[PDB]
């Protein structure tokens, strides 16, 4: 803790060795003991500005990040009956509610109160839980439950059979069938398209899967009522028959076009009636019908900031899908650009999520092919919520303004989500529309009503409660720096396509420039209070990453697919993804995570993002949340490269080493303890590589470096530079 | 030729398994969640009642409701011979249980064999009274 | 005799003039009441006959090139042959060099006026046969289909490609061979296409017409478990049939990928076409299929626009060489008054039955593709009928299964006749009983010469050449010596040609009777204005009887039929020889009884004898009847008793009698059994018989001595 300044010039070694952690707002003891997990819902300024003035001149912007459907550890579900919420505001029954009469309630949002009907009442759970979920009654469904509807969408073109990706997608589908999420009503599909679209029928009535093929890209129709989209539990056999066929249909192809629009619109079609969760495979620009994308051509280093879609068609499409609870994920496994800028803006609009594995190869790239693979076992296994919709409740006074994330906003703002991600993120700009005099306490809450795979309605309600402040230093005090970069980030993201890339990267300076400006003149070098101390190292690696840097030779489908996984991303795994963790593993020690009955797991300190933090006499590892990596020292130290990586000099490793092998030395059950321990802080499976050696051609690991100059941007202390000269204008 | 069944509770009007299908159901499926509210211990055992171009044709046993709704024309003494095949089959399986549960749609999982019912009755190979009256 | 005359040229020729003695005047020319015809069949078989595997001889004339014949002359010495059409003196080939006169040509002997060539020149094609099937019927008429499809091929040649299509709503063009996946290209039942089209919705073997010896284990077990269109079938409602489409299909089909060569387009119907264009009615059974009086008072819009549809693919598939045959088995009228224009413009056949099961239809079925004595099929593909005349000798036309080649030459008749305008045509598919009717005018003897260039189911190039010579007509004793080479048989099926396609293409009797009146005024003998008097030539005396009978035809009278039913019957009529055409104008009566053997008799009620067993042969159906006291005694289980066994050869030899054209005629017929008060007996008192024979004479006899 501590109320205290901070000289970022003097100091420079400011992050922490241990991971950060959420603020706590001030906030009394009693309440934020019901204050739900800050890793499910939490505000950019956990000390809320009274009046939106007093907002405008911390420069600081004021909004939310949830992450609602990640799977937790204990959560409890209660089934009353009849659901107690508010009768005008339509608000649930928070633990942040006042109770007053043991007969009458305090709305914490709109200010009503209610009478608790029949039904201690202030120890009921829906009041000692913040993190609670619903049992919908029949008024709160248009139909019976959906059952639980997966069709599988392949592009099966020249390029897409020499990448050889349906071999490992179809080995997935077997090897999860009976772990797809659904009871005995789970309805699956199939459908690959080339120049034409190919439905597959499933009979236990003849011997072989039907090929039906339409023809007719500029009206397509579907060719069977029945036996596209079968039952799995019956139609099993049937459904692996045929995952052992595909890969091997079209191994001789000279299809060179794709026509994606067409296969999409009969996907979209064939359960339009049910809306499900279409998984969309493709590899290359579509050049054939209707979303026909005309090439375009990659910038290099030497471009200056000069992003948006092609065309409308993949958004209105995507509209379509989730007016029929059709959910949409891209899987692009593409080696050319393909005009992901347009092709995104499918799973955009319908609550899906994006993947994406530059230039895929069953041979010539096995890191993606070991990618795909875990993405995928998260992709099959996870938990699903099918016809959801949501809807972000906070306190009168406040006023949501603006949305992030996969979804549409219907009119009176209701995220409609035809599918519900539980590893997908969502955030929220407010502003303060009318001045918070007579309140001490604000609250916020969201609602997830959605369908689950067992055909029940749920909903899934958590609910935050924040203290309102009146003093510009009171508000910087309870800021929230993480949440604060991540929502600059998505807030960015729309403004380099509602304008420009500058303007982009132009509002991320003076995001710091504007705000530290406007706390001097609050109170010789460079002043931040202490909650701020990280704000311009973490915009630093805003401006770095693959997103919004300039002076690279990014492509465009990779930063667009960078941009696409910060308006998607949790909080926790875009700044991992940014500010990748970096671990000095050569010499694990003991001062560790030990306790777990028998294991190690030491917590090397999280080291600055530098090459002076480096030292090529040793071995260095990589969090970037997704992946894992670890440098390897030219001089290191044998010990090391014949115990853990059983090696006898750095030599002689090989180049795409897959993972450790694991070896039998306290020193190999170290560094396999230690990743293993990264790997169960998510449930995404991150890949690890040695690669990194001091030519092994993947010298990325130098890019996440993040405080180093460069031919091309600034260093930290340069860019701490920037900033002061311009505070003191 | 084409459908809409519903079996819910007599007493709240809980519903317990349906089966839909599309390629319209919006007004069409409320009416039958009010019909379902005002069904009692006086309602008729076998009772068929009239909609302009629809129709609607459900028993009671067992203090469940087996309705199914048809755009007209469709087969009267025929509709009835499905609702004894389901009635058949929920009671059968499920009918033990009926009071004692009460999430909505408790047994979905009966969507399944509506279906493969339904169909077999689509291919070729009691009280008379109007809608809006009882409602 | 002119008797033998007539049969004998028929054998070696296959011809059949209505006048063998041809006016030899623009005098009585034009005064010829019954015109100057022939019944063709093109490929009449020949016991004796040896294909001719060399070139055929042509003539040096650039515009008349004939083929040598036992008609032109030669000069076996000076090596030169002079035709006899248009009077070239032509040098002989080389192969013609050594010939001599003990030691002459094939082709110049009197026994090949008729004479086949085998012009082996281009490397073979293969033949082809596309199935189009129907999936819209209930499971008892669709599986005793797959069966009977499935026996087709076990006939059919190694080299020949096949090709599968099923429909109903959609259309399901099937690529075969593929290995655990069995794919099917498919298509809206809604929307006609291109050829080109569907050649680019698509892309010697296809990928859906391939050789059946390295398919035909792939291709029975598609049919070996083809099932049922998918689409439910809603109380009250037809199917959703889109035969239009379907057809076009397998029409566009063939045409991007084997245009001009054997192939036949086989589509069978369980129904009729009640989606897409080429509809022929709607999907509620509530209004029911148009019937003739529908048609005539005009409360059937389904078929002027269904006819338009099937009539352009006839003409774009008998103009790229290809056959449509139709089997059409339904209980229902099933749409073959629109269908009729496909196999009939092209050579294809037209089948029509009350359900795929029956005995009838499977049998049908497997004669399509008897085979001759080479176990190689009788049917042909893609010939080409020239015909040369004399320098007198125009073309009226040509009725039958053909099309104009719109071939034009001085032997061209400015009157059209049905396919005029062409001494060229295409019979797009036939075997050795096809037979056109071509129609002459006038303008020593005369020569006519047949040219037909056929793809054999061998798949040999073979020409076929007929020619014939008549005499032309004394003018000193002119029409004295015309009358006697009538061919009273000959000339009525020819006439009744000429009848027919004036009602399919629309009086008629009226016209009919007057050439019957005209013909007695000018050929029998009389007193004006005295009946009793009248009396024909031996030559004649049947022309009348025919005409009775013609006139009171289904071929005619359309109603008490149905629209399919009369297409159906006009369609074998068009397409029949002289012979099978007499039997269906006038079914054929035999006799059985106690009392006297087998013994044709008149049909009339004067034969309808209680006391005897009869059989009646119309072309169609083959009746046998049992009289009041010859059902009496069969229905008294006498019969089983063994000292009356005279009783059982009575009930058994026209049984015999009848399994012997029982399966012999193409499109075998229903067989009936019946007796007094049988509810099928009614077709017997239906054609047993203005009125009747007896007044229609004379009605005939008071006007033949009237005004001229
Ligand atoms: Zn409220
Ligand atoms: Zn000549």
């Amino acid at each position: 803790e501590g109320l205290r300044v901070v000289n970022l010039l003097q100091e420079r070694n400011m992050l922490p060795s241990t991971p950060l952690k959420p603020p706590v707002p001030n906030l009394h003891e009693d309440i934020q003991k019901l204050n739900c997990n800050p890793e499910l819902f939490r505000c950019t300024l956990t000390s809320i500005p009274q009046t939106q003035a007093l907002l405008n001149k911390a420069k600081l912007p004021l909004g939310l990040l949830l992450h609602p459907f990640k799977d937790l550890v204990q959560l409890p579900v209660v089934t009353s009956s009849t659901i107690v919420r508010c009768r005008s505001c339509r608000t649930y029954i928070n633990p942040f509610v006042s109770f007053l009469d043991q007969r009458r309630w305090k709305c914490n949002l709109c200010y009503r109160v209610n009478d608790v009907p029949e039904e201690e009442p202030h120890r009921r759970p829906e009041v000692q839980n913040a993190t609670i979920e619903f049992m919908a009654p029949s008024e709160y469904m248009l139909r019976p439950p959906q059952p639980p509807v997966y069709l599988f969408v392949f592009d099966v073109s020249h390029n897409a059979v020499e990448t050889g990706y349906l071999n490992s997608v179809c080995q997935s589908l077997l090897d999860n069938l009976d772990l797809l999420p659904g009871n005995t009503r789970t309805k699956i599909g199939f459908i690959t398209f080339d120049s034409t679209i190919h439905f597959y029928g499933l009979q236990e009535s003849l011997s072989q899967p039907q090929m039906l093929i339409v023809s007719d890209i500029e009206d397509v129709f579907i060719p069977m009522p029945e036996n596209l989209l079968v039952n799995l539990n019956e139609s099993k056999e049937l459904v692996q028959d045929l995952l052992k066929t595909l890969p091997q249909m079209f191994t001789k192809t000279l299809e060179t076009q794709s026509a994606l629009g067409p296969a999409l619109q009969a996907a979209f079609k064939l359960m339009s009636p049910t809306g499900g969760r279409m998984s969309v495979f493709q590899t290359q620009l579509p050049t054939l019908g209707v979303g026909a994308l005309k090439p375009r051509e990659e910038p290099n280093h030497r471009s200056s900031a000069k992003m948006t879609p092609s065309t409308d068609f993949y958004k209105k499409l995507a509209l379509d899908c989730s007016g029929q609870q059709v959910a949409v994920d891209l899987f692009l496994l593409s080696g050319q650009y393909s005009d992901l800028a347009s092709l995104g803006c499918i799973s955009r609009y319908s609550a899906g999520s994006v993947y994406y594995y530059p230039s895929y190869h069953h041979q010539h790239n096995p890191v993606q092919v070991q990618k795909l693979q875990k993405e995928l076992q998260r992709y099959l296994t996870r938990k699903i919520g099918f016809e959801a919709v949501m809807r972000i409740r906070c306190t009168k006074g406040l006023s949501i303004h603006t949305f992030h994330g996969n979804f549409f906003v219907r009119s009176t703002d209701l995220l409609s989500l035809p599918n519900v991600n539980p590893d997908a993120g969502y955030a929220v700009q407010m502003s303060v529309e009318e001045s918070l005099t007579d309140t001490q306490l604000v609250s916020f809450q969201s609602a997830l009503l959605y369908t689950s795979s067992k055909g029940e309605r749920r909903i899934r309600v958590h609910t935050l409660c924040l203290p309102v402040v009146s003093t510009l230093n009171d508000v910087f005090l309870g800021a929230d720096v993480q949440a604060i970069s991540g929502l600059l980030a998505n807030m960015a993201v729309d403004r380099s396509m509602t304008a420009s890339l500058s303007d982009a990267r132009d509002a991320l300076v003076n995001a710091v420039i504007d705000s530290l400006s406007a706390y001097r003149s609050s109170v010789p070098g460079l002043m931040v209070p202490f909650s701020l101390r990280l704000f311009p190292l973490f915009v630093l690696a805003l401006l770095k990453q693959k997103s919004f840097q300039t002076g690279t030779n990014a492509r465009l489908d990779e930063r667009i697919f960078a941009m696409c996984q910060v308006k998607n991303q949790p909080l926790v795994y875009l700044m991992l993804t940014t500010h990748p963790s970096l671990y000095r593993v050569d010499n694990l020690s003991d001062e560790g995570a030990l306790n777990i009955s028998d294991r190690t797991i030491p917590q090397p300190p999280i080291l600055q993002l530098s090459v002076e933090k480096l030292s090529r006499d040793g071995a260095f590892l990589m969090d970037a949340g997704s992946v894992l990596m670890l440098w390897v020292g030219k001089n290191c130290t044998q010990n090391f490269l014949s115990q853990v990586l059983g090696v006898q000099n750095y030599a002689s490793i090989p180049q795409p080493m897959t993972d450790l092998p694991e070896l039998d030395t306290p020193e190999s059950a170290r560094i396999i303890a230690f990743i293993s321990w990264l790997r169960e802080q998510r449930p995404f499976f991150p890949i690890l590589y040695v690669i990194r050696d001091e030519s092994p051609m993947k010298a990325n690991f130098l890019q996440n470096m993040i405080e180093d100059r460069t031919e091309s941007a600034l260093s930290y202390y340069e860019f701490l530079l920037h900033i002061q000269q311009q505070v003191n204008k | 030729m084409v459908l809409l069944t519903m079996i819910a509770r007599v007493a709240d009007g809980l519903p317990l398994a349906a089966s839909m299908q599309e390629d319209d159901l919006q007004q069409y499926q409320s009416q039958a969640k009010q019909l379902f509210r005002k069904l009692n211990e006086q309602s008729p055992t076998r009772c068929t009642l009239e909609a302009g171009a629809m129709t609607f044709h459900y028993i009671i046993e067992q203090g469940v409701c087996y309705l199914v709704l048809c755009e007209a024309a469709f087969p009267k003494k025929l509709a009835f011979a499905y609702l004894e095949d389901l009635h058949s089959e929920f009671d059968e399986q499920h009918g033990k249980k009926v009071p004692t549960v009460s999430r909505p749609y408790s047994f979905i999982e009966f969507d399944t064999f509506i279906q493969k019912t339904k169909k077999l009755y689509i291919d070729s190979r009691i009280m008379v009274a109007n809608i809006e009256e009882v409602l | 005799t002119y008797l033998e005359f007539i049969q004998q040229n028929e054998e070696r020729d296959g011809v059949r003039f209505s006048w063998n003695v041809w006016p030899s005047s623009r005098l009585e020319a034009t005064r010829m009441v019954v015109p100057v015809a022939a019944l063709f069949t093109p490929l009449k078989e020949r016991p004796d006959l040896p294909p001719i595997q060399y070139e055929p001889v042509l003539c040096s004339r650039t515009t008349c090139r004939a083929v040598l014949n036992p008609l032109c002359q030669v000069d076996y010495r000076a090596k030169l042959w002079a035709c006899n059409f248009c009077y070239q003196r032509n040098q002989f080939p080389p192969s013609y060099a050594g010939i001599s006169e003990l030691n002459q040509p094939a082709e110049l002997l009197p026994q090949f006026s008729s004479i086949e060539y085998v012009v082996l020149r281009g490397p073979q094609m293969p033949l082809i046969f596309l199935y189009v099937v129907d999936t819209c019927m209930e499971d008892e008429d669709l599986q005793a289909l797959k069966e009977s499809m499935q026996m087709s091929l076990s006939l059919l040649p190694p080299t020949a490609l096949v090709g599968l299509i099923t429909f109903g709503r959609m259309v399901q063009v099937h690529e075969l061979g593929c290995e655990g996946i069995s794919k099917s290209y498919v298509f809206r039942g809604t929307k006609d296409l291109s050829a080109k089209q569907l050649q680019e919705m698509l892309g010697p073997s296809n990928r859906f017409l391939q050789p059946v010896q390295k398919i035909d284990m792939n291709l029975t077990d598609l049919l070996g478990e083809l099932q049922r269109d998918p689409w439910p079938v809603p109380q009250g409602k037809r199917p959703l049939r889109s035969s239009g489409v379907a057809l076009s299909i397998a029409v566009g089909l063939l045409e991007c990928t084997f245009p001009n060569t054997g192939a036949r387009i086989m589509m069978f119907i369980g129904g009729p076409a009640t989606q897409g264009p080429g509809m022929v009615v709607g999907d509620e059974l509530k209004t029911p299929i148009r019937s003739w009086h529908d048609i005539d008072k005009d409360n059937a819009k389904y078929v002027k626009k269904g006819t338009k549809h099937f009539e352009a693919l006839a003409n774009r598939a008998a103009t790229t060489g290809h056959v449509i045959d139709i089997y059409a088995c339904a209980l229902d009228q099933t749409g073959l008054l629109e269908m009729k224009c496909c196999p009939n413009l092209t050579g294809g056949y037209m089948v029509m039955g009350d359900s795929f099961n029956t005995s009838l239809f499977k049998q049908t079925f497997q004669r399509v593709f008897t085979k001759d004595m080479h176990g190689q099929f009788k049917m042909g593909f893609g010939g080409t009928l020239e015909i040369k005349t004399s320098r007198e000798i125009k073309i009226s036309g040509a009725i039958g299964p053909c099309v104009s080649l719109n071939s034009k030459g001085p032997c061209v008749s400015e009157n059209e006749i049905g396919t005029g305008g062409t001494c060229q045509w295409k019979i797009c598919g036939l075997s050795p009983t096809t037979t056109l009717a071509i129609y002459f005018e006038v303008v020593g003897r005369g020569a006519i010469q047949f040219v037909t260039q056929y793809q054999h189911s061998s798949g040999q190039r073979r020409i076929r050449v007929t020619t014939i010579a008549r005499n032309w007509a004394d003018a000193q004793t002119q029409i004295q010596n015309i009358a006697a080479s009538f061919d009273q048989e000959a000339a009525a099926i020819l006439m009744a040609r000429l009848a027919i396609y004036r009602a399919e293409t629309e009086d008629v009797l009226r016209w009919l009777d007057r050439q019957l009146i005209r013909l007695c005024q000018k050929f029998g003998e009389y007193h004006k204005d005295d009946p009793s008097s009248f009396r024909f030539s031996e030559t004649f005396s049947l022309y009348p009887q025919f005409m009775f009978h013609l006139r009171r035809s289904s071929f005619l009278q359309v109603f008490n039929n149905s629209p399919d039913e009369s297409s159906y019957y006009r369609h074998h009529f068009m397409r029949q020889d002289l012979t099978q055409s007499l039997i269906m104008i006038q079914p054929i009566l035999y006799a059985y009884s106690f009392s006297g053997p087998p013994e044709p008799v008149l049909l009339d009620s004067s034969s309808i004898l209680a006391d005897r067993i009869l059989l009646m042969d119309t072309f169609f159906q083959i009746l046998i009847y049992h009289g009041e006291t010859i059902a009496q005694w069969r229905k008294s289980g006498y019969q089983d008793m063994p000292e009356y066994e005279n009783f059982r050869h009575l009930l058994q030899a026209p049984v015999d009698d009848a399994q012997e054209i029982l399966h012999s005629r193409f499109p075998m017929p229903r067989y009936i059994d019946t007796e007094h008060g049988g509810s099928q007996a009614r077709f017997l008192l239906s054609k047993v018989n203005d009125v009747s024979l007896q007044v229609f004479m004379d009605h005939l006899k008071k006007l033949a001595v009237s005004s001229a």
